[PDB]
């Protein structure tokens, strides 16, 4: 195992005060640190810790050249769409996972952080789009959606709509309509020296 | 699974009053995920308000929606004679992608009228075909709620009666009902007197008309 | 002129197949959430299927596996391939455009009726109902006709006072049954002659009968 | 370490415009909002607005709309505050507060790390040097100086070039009707040392470079 | 906007005592409240966020509570480094601060020492006269100084300045400056300073003659 003593910045990812919107999801390149995923797996706060292509108890042995941590906020009902091969407004227009995904999808309820009593409209999602997103593609354009024959010309009219809709997050919403913070760890393995490694001493 | 329940099955009230329809979602949903539709008979539904408060284009200021969480309402302030239709609340966004309420019917309210009851013995040609049908013609009663009991003898019967009810009259605002009792030729000749018992709000006591 | 026109609906047998179409004007089907909503005769609205602009398709539990929603981008037409049809599939099918949080289902088609039953086309067999002895009521009962649209006219279409035509009901067999009644003064019942005309256009039947006590 | 180094004190004239910078270091600049708070001398805090370094968007209080513009420069990681139409009521200490990076509420507004503060003085009075006068009487006696008619602030008053630091009471400066500040400093001395030791006060006004070493004698 | 009200605008407590302040709100702001501490001459420091959570690196004696409209901030045992002004900020809307609560150290009452410094000859030659009354090492801060000239209560020409509480003996010092023109200064004979402080049984007057 390579001689690295740094600790991977998982605190700044899972504890950031503000998360990104699902249409503008935030990708973080994690490298040159020792990552210890066992405390992540053994934490009871996470409602979802699905792992694809790896095992959570085995992750402390493999070494990856890069780890990507994509973080965003969705509803409770849309966490089922952050699995490979899924369909829906989130899996088609906001955040797409490839069917060849290798990594962990971590989600937890953030109703105490992202819900405001009067309504938290700071989180948005793309309601309208013409084609499905390619895997790991981000579409942050805010041009008016056509949806009709007449050109939009940048004006929201009858058939011309603003693509982004806003989540209405309130603490009194149901568990399926409450905010959930999702962190998707993608484990990249290229032909480069390994940087992100398990905490094994040798 | 989101389930929508509309509390008033039928909301009867005179024109000019205020109608308050209600929808009850099974779980607390965001207010922007509920819409109201109006369906006049033999027509496609017409969106009235979406997002639980946002009136659709062309909808008069009379229609107004409100509510949040598990309780939403639609208010028609000054009921016009064309506002009496069936109203559905719809939830969209979750699983299933679109859900509809069972619908609330609005009907014009008027003074309770007793039903004029008639009974019709089957014709000879009808008997020659092997099947006998006897109908109870209820004419011009306002309260749609009216139970009609069929009995080929002093003992009551069930399972062989079908009833038709007309829509509310365009002028009298009264419903007409007709319950038909299907009987075979052998069944028709196995009894003597056939009675038709109807219970209604406009009748102090049930009235029965029979024939030999 | 924004509009949605359905077509292709009609009579089919149980276990058969039928494909509906929905031509759109001023609405591009390939850029919209387009859904199918059906209304059973006399019942409430029921969502059937929904297709995204990207191409994702969603179906109701009762129609999953049998129905298939598609579209033709070149022809601007929305389709619904209905397979393994059952008697519970009889309804008026509406093609609709969904905006969800941005306006809900703003536009609906006129609807197309899909009838799924094994009964064959059959002419009506009307039977006058004797008044049986004020304001005596008389009428003729229309029985055993499958094709639903039937128009009943009293006295060569010259009687509208108390003329009530009850909606048809689907009896135990596949055929329908309709009853028409009229209210007439008892004194006028004996002298005046009242007849009813039943015109079954699909069956090309115009059976007329006379009602007299 | 997280620091927000601010620009120096600014003495402005009414109707002018002042620009206050805030050098952020020790954290990723485009990670949290930068809030601008101000404190009138002796009053309480007043929030003015925030700027998002990533997006560049801003939001201000309803009373600061049209007078405050907020700009950021991500290259040097410095946020700027520009306040125009400076009235005499805009004399305060303008703080630059970084928002909260970890924990809390996403919709919340926190002032996690505060800048040192930038004092902005807005008056029509011109820069003037101090006028130092002695204070002598007519049991331990008292004597001091009467630094008067100086602008802008501050003035540093010491005794015996810092030798005397016991009993010295340098009061806060008060702004009189002419816009000039007045200042009095006193020190308690034994009555037996009045005729033996003689005490001097050292007034060092940094603006105008005026330095006075007047010595107080008990008459 | 939202108005933040802190009832104890100034509160004295000895070292080692429990301190409690409140931040009654204008509306229901849930628990969207932060607590800041400002030491004299320093930038404010975040102590409690979300009305209950203690900021990292903050002593555990600080604690906050409350929700909705009324909020409470508590210091379990006052310590000499806790002296300052405590502000409460809401984020239910655009941020708004409270008025502030000044914390001072309570101690035994100390009588003020009063000295009079007549205007110097240099200042008289300059063109103005200033008579300064010095109140040294007194507690509490509540002192009333009135400038009397030939038994006349002068007003509208005196400005007072108070030092902050000393870190050694927790006492204050007050200086009142009486500004008078040369003509008005020469128009009288005796100038007196009167102080009414609770540390004195009766007011003490220190005066001087214009000559000598």
């Amino acid at each position: 195992f390579p001689n690295i003593t740094n600790l991977c910045p998982f605190g700044e990812v899972f504890n950031a005060t503000r998360f990104a919107s699902v249409y503008a999801w935030n990708r973080k390149r994690i490298s040159n640190c020792v990552a210890d995923y066992s405390v992540l797996y053994n934490s009871a706060s996470f409602s979802t810790f699905k792992c694809y292509g790896v095992s959570p108890t085995k992750l402390n042995d493999l070494c990856f050249t890069n780890v990507y941590a994509d973080s965003f906020v969705i509803r409770g009902d849309e966490v089922r769409q952050i699995a490979p091969g899924q369909t829906g407004k989130i899996a088609d227009y906001n955040y797409k996972l490839p069917d060849d995904f290798t990594g962990c999808v971590i989600a937890w309820n953030s109703n105490n952080l992202d819900s405001k009593v009067g309504g938290n409209y700071n989180y948005l999602y793309r309601l309208f789009r013409k084609s499905n997103l390619k895997p790991f593609e981000r579409d942050i354009s805010t041009e008016i959606y056509q949806a009709g024959s007449t050109p939009c010309n940048g004006v929201e009219g009858f058939n011309c709509y603003f693509p982004l809709q806003s989540y209405g997050f309130q603490p009194t919403n149901g568990v399926g309509y409450q905010p959930y913070r999702v962190v998707v760890l993608s484990f990249e393995l290229l032909h480069a020296p390994a940087t992100v490694c398990g905490p094994k001493k040798s | 699974e989101i389930v929508l329940t509309q509390s008033p099955g039928t909301l009867s009230l005179s024109p000019g009053e205020r109608a308050t329809l209600s929808c009850r979602v099974s779980q607390s949903v965001s207010s922007n995920s509920l819409a109201w539709y109006q369906q006049k008979p033999g027509q496609p539904p017409r969106l009235l308000i979406y997002g639980a408060s946002s009136r659709a284009t062309g909808i008069p200021d009379r229609f107004s929606g409100s509510g949040s969480g598990t309780d939403f309402t639609l208010t028609i302030n000054r009921l016009e004679p064309e506002d009496f239709a069936v109203y559905y609340c719809q939830q969209y966004g979750s699983s299933p992608p679109i859900t509809f309420g069972q619908g609330t019917r609005l009907e014009i309210k008027r003074t309770v009228a007793a039903p004029s009851v008639f009974i019709f013995p089957p014709s000879d040609e009808q008997l020659k075909s092997g099947t006998a049908s006897v109908v109870c013609l209820l004419n011009n009663f306002y309260p749609r709620e009216a139970k009609v009991q069929w009995k080929v003898d002093n003992a009551l019967q069930s399972g062989n009666s079908q009833e038709s009810v007309t829509e509310q009259d365009s002028k009298d605002s009264t419903y007409s009902l007709s319950s038909t009792l299907t009987l075979s030729k052998a069944d028709y000749e196995k009894h003597k007197v056939y009675a038709c018992e109807v219970t209604h709000q406009g009748l102090s006591s049930p009235v029965t008309k029979s024939f030999n | 002129e924004v509009q949605l026109v359905e077509s292709g609906g009609g009579l089919i047998q149980p276990g058969g197949s039928l494909r509906l179409s929905c031509t759109a004007s001023e609405i591009i089907v390939s850029r919209n959430y387009m859904s199918w909503v059906r209304q059973a005769p006399g019942k409430g609205l029921e969502w059937v299927s929904l297709i995204y602009a990207g191409g994702s398709t969603f179906y109701a539990d009762s129609v999953k596996g049998r129905f298939t929603i598609s579209r033709d981008d070149s022809k601007n037409t929305l389709y619904l391939q209905m397979n393994s049809l059952r008697a519970e599939d009889t309804a008026v099918y509406y093609c609709a455009r969904d905006l969800f949080e941005a306006g809900a289902t703003d536009y609906w088609g006129q609807g197309t009726l899909v009838t799924v039953s094994s009964a064959s086309t059959k002419g009506p067999s009307v039977f006058p109902l004797a008044p049986s002895s004020g304001t005596a009521a008389l009428g003729c009962l229309v029985k055993d006709y499958f094709p639903e649209p039937v128009t009943v006219s009293w006295n060569s279409g010259a009687l509208t006072s108390g003329v009530h035509t009850f909606p048809a009901v689907l009896q135990s067999s596949g055929l329908y049954s309709l009853s028409s009644v009229v209210t007439v003064p008892s004194s006028s019942l004996g002298t005046q002659t009242y007849i009813c005309n039943v015109n079954h256009k699909p069956s090309n039947t115009k059976v007329d009968k006379r009602v007299e006590p | 370490q997280v620091q927000l180094v601010q620009s120096g004190a600014e003495v402005k004239k009414p109707g002018a415009s002042v620009k206050v910078s805030c050098k952020a270091s020790g954290y990723t600049f485009t990670g949290t909002y930068i809030h601008w708070v101000r404190q009138a001398p002796g009053q309480g805090l007043e929030w003015m607005g925030w700027i998002n370094p990533n997006s560049g968007g801003t939001n201000f209080a309803q009373i600061f709309q049209g007078r405050v513009t907020l700009t950021r420069d991500t290259s040097i990681s410095t946020a700027y505050m520009d306040l125009n139409r400076l009235k005499s009521d805009d004399t305060a200490v303008y703080y630059c507060a970084r928002d909260r990076v970890l924990y809390g509420r996403s919709f919340g507004w926190y002032f996690d790390v505060w800048g040192a503060g930038t004092t902005v003085t807005v008056s029509s009075a011109s820069t003037k040097g101090p006028s130092v006068f002695p204070l002598a009487p007519c049991s331990t006696a008292a004597l001091g100086c009467l630094v008067k008619d100086y602008f802008p602030e501050p003035v540093t008053v010491s005794w015996n070039s810092g030798a005397l630091t016991s009993g010295v009471h340098t009061f806060p400066a008060v702004l009189q009707s002419s816009g000039l500040y007045s200042l009095s400093s006193v020190v308690t001395v034994p009555s037996s040392s009045l005729g033996t030791k003689t005490y001097t006060c050292n007034v060092d006004h940094k603006p105008s470079n005026t330095k006075v070493d007047k010595r107080v004698e008990s008459k």
